Order: C-alpha cells, then structure tokens, then sequence
C-alpha cells in the first residue's frame, strides 16, 4: 500500500465497473 | 492479422456481416448473430471470437461484471477449438488477461499469461506482459526473473529496462537501478513514458547525490506526468488548489483544528499510554523512506476504515475524531500517531495523491533538532498546534534531538473536492 510514499507499482485495487 | 483458418475462409461472408453489426453499434443484434454462427459452425474460431468481442463491448455498455465474466470464458473457448490461427490465439487470450485484471482476478490473469508464454516462447512482449502480472500481484521476485530472461535475449528493450530498474529500486539497490531507468526512459520504446519511472529515477538520483535528478523531474513535468517539479504525485484530480503550506482558515476545517488544539493533551496522553504499555501497536515505517533512524507509526484510520483494535488503545481520541467525516472518510489518507527518534533523516519524497491535505498535531516536540521542509520552506512543530501542508509536494524531515518526537497525523480531503468525488475516488 502507498501511504506516506509511492513505492508500489500500483497504489489502487481493481474491482471492475 | 491473419485470423481466419481454412474453414472460416469458406464462411467469411457470414462472419463479416455480424462483425459489421458490432462495428455499427448494434451490439445486441451482433451478439445474437455470432451466437447463431457459433450454433451453426461450432468449430469456427472467428465466430467464437466474434461472440467474445460482442460480450466484451456489451459488458462495457451495461457496465456489468457478470457479462464480462462471460466474455472471459468465451475468450478461453477460442483456445480449445481446433486449427486456431496463431494471431487469433494471441488476441483472444491477451484480451482475457486484460479483462481479468480489470475485474481484479489478478491470479487468473497470471495463469492466462503463463499459458501464452508457454505457447509462444519466442514472443518477448508476452514475457514483458507476464512481468507486469507479477508486479500487480506483489511478486517482485518472479517479476525480476522474467525481465532477466528478456534482457538476456533482447538487452536493448527499454520496457524491460524500466521494469528491471523499478524492481532494483524497490529492493533498495539504488545505484544499480539508475542505469536501467535512465536507459529505458531514453529508449523511447512503447510503455517507457510513464511518470512512475521518472519519479523513481529522480528519487534514486537524489539519494545517491546526483543533482541531475531535477532535470528528470522537469522532463516529467514537460511531458505531463508531474504537475510541477515539486508536486510529483501521480494519482491526481486536475484543478485542485496546489500550495505546499496551508492555514486552518484556508482549508475550511476550522472545527477540526480547534477540536485538535483544544484537546491535544488527551491525544498525547493516549499515545504515550500506547508507548508505555503497548509498544507492539507502533509499527515501523515500511516504505523505505528512511535514510537512517527509527520511525514508527500507530494507525487508527486507514483508507477510511477504523481499526477496532487500535481504537481500543486510544478510545477517547477515536471518539473525538468520530465527529469529523472530513478525516475519517478520507479514503486516500490516514489518522495515526508518528514517533521519530534522534538520528533520523527521512528522504525527500512525495505522497501518492493530491486529493488529501496532511495535518500534524504537535504532541511531544523536543526544543531542538526537529524540522520539516516542504518545497523550499522549512518549518517546525509546536506542542498543541497544528501544521497543515500538501504532502504531494516534495518534503523532507530531520530528527536530531536528544529525545523522541511524537506527533499526530490527520489527513483530510482536499477542500475543493466535490462530495461526488469524495464518494467515487478509488481508495489509496
Ligand atoms: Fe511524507
């Protein structure tokens, strides 16, 4: 998870439409 | 693209007719057209692929996940039919993987991509796509194994370079990651003009001391990835007011600020209580943002969700914060205690989004050694007072006191965000 920074490839989770 | 086998060529007239209906926009009429072509020619790969594309387009119109789950299956059925053209096999399975990630079935998209790589072991781009599948599920080890195979065959591929460099930088191999990032961006290959690689290349250069990091920050600003050389967040809503430092009256959350400053001692005392009787609830910073030092955090709210066990350790503070949805409902921010011990220096970094403003409540602030810089201005905390800054701007923290520094972090929605946006934005 991206909290104080941005070290992940994606910071969100896909759940469809 | 050769997509018709021998048998499909004999029925190219009926296939092109239904394909026109799909292209014209009669998705409902085209679905039933390919559906009967499949019923009439149950081994036609194109008629099965045409049924899958109609279900795909229909799932877009109806915004249905159940319809998309049906297309995902039909895309797999084209692979079971006999004498399927190689180009049709790649397109039918690649679309299945893409739609599987859209629904969040990340583990399923990995299996589909593994089948494609086993079917076409010479396609470099398919291996690169399999590496992205591992990076979306969190398996950086297997992603590194894939991009190593690509660079052993095609060492000039920039897509594999930027992803190999991203993994090395994630594994704290800062110096080794720079050449893979700088060369992959400069390769100009499709997929290398992503703001993520500009962000991590400039960050990697900043930690090693290369001043040319800002030349890469300005280049990302010119190509539209960063709002500025200072505000380098990537999950952004366009139009929001951008300034590194805010005042309480500017944010409009004046009721929240006063509740925090009027009751700051009870917030401090409940945090120190966790320090003295439950050190386990303070977890170390796990985002590699530290050059050195001890920095732990005790989170109460995260992604708009309340940790019941954490609110059992600070009950009065959770009850106080319960009255303000501007922070408890911020699904792109947290509410946490932050303890930082002497000898600590946090690297210059940027928050993931511009949709939140970050508040700092001074709880236990040593009289010297503590200072925080946002953009080009450095400020210090004060006990019982609230600092407000936009953490989407580059900020940096030092702690060089003789005792610990304890503050309270409260993230709020950006005030200029509409309530419809506050309810729709995906959580971070
Ligand atoms: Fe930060």
């Amino acid at each position: 998870k991206c909290k104080d920074g941005l070290g992940e490839y994606t910071c969100t989770s896909l759940e469809g439409f | 693209p050769k997509l018709l086998n021998k048998f499909d060529k004999t029925i190219k007239a009926e296939l092109d007719a239904a394909e026109k209906l799909r292209k014209r926009g009669k998705i409902e009429e085209a679905v039933n057209a390919f559906k009967e072509l499949v019923r009439k020619y149950p081994q036609s790969p194109r008629a099965r692929y045409g049924k899958a594309q109609c279900e795909d387009d229909l799932a877009e119109k109806r915004r249905s996940n159940e319809v998309l789950r049906g297309a995902i299956e039909t895309y797999q059925e084209v692979a079971s039919l006999p004498d399927v053209p190689a180009d049709l096999l790649k397109l039918s399975l690649k679309r299945r993987s893409d739609r599987q990630q859209f629904l969040g079935h990340m583990r399923g998209s990995l299996l589909t991509l593994q089948r494609l790589v086993q079917l076409f072991p010479n396609d470099t781009s398919l291996k690169n796509d399999l590496g992205v599948g591992y990076l979306l599920i969190g398996d950086n080890d297997n992603a590194k194994k894939v991009y190593e195979e690509v660079l052993s065959v095609t060492p000039n591929d920039g897509f594999a370079k930027v992803h190999y460099g991203f993994i090395l930088k994630a594994q704290n191999k800062i110096a080794e990651s720079i050449p893979y990032l700088k060369e992959g961006i400069e390769s100009g290959d499709p997929g290398t003009d992503d703001g993520r690689f500009y962000f991590h290349l400039g960050d990697a250069m900043q930690r090693v001391g290369n001043k040319e990091a800002y030349k890469w920050y300005e280049l990302g600003h010119k190509r539209g990835h960063f709002a500025s050389v200072w505000q380098r967040s990537l999950y952004n809503v366009n139009g929001l007011k951008a300034q590194p430092w805010w005042t309480p009256k500017e944010t409009g959350y004046t009721e929240l600020v006063k509740s925090l400053e009027r009751n700051w001692k009870l917030i401090r005392d409940e945090g120190l209580a966790v320090m003295d009787k439950a050190k386990g609830l303070f977890l170390p910073e796990d985002e590699n943002l530290r050059e050195k030092g001890d920095w732990s955090q005790f989170t109460l709210w995260q992604q708009g969700r309340r940790n019941e066990n954490a609110c059992k350790g600070a009950p009065k503070t959770c009850t106080l914060l319960e009255k303000f949805p501007e922070t408890t409902g911020c699904r792109r921010g947290q509410i946490k205690y932050s303890i930082m011990h002497p000898g600590t220096h946090v690297w210059p970094h940027t928050g993931p989004t511009n949709c939140r403003l970050r508040m700092h409540l001074g709880l236990v602030i040593p009289k010297e050694g503590c200072k925080i810089r946002c953009a080009n201005e450095t400020k210090t905390w004060e006990e019982g007072k609230v600092l407000i800054f936009d953490d989407s701007f580059e900020h940096e923290v030092w702690q060089d006191a003789s005792s610990f520094r304890l503050i309270f972090i409260v993230d709020v929605w950006h005030p200029e965000l509409t309530p419809q946006q506050r309810r729709s934005l995906p959580a971070i």
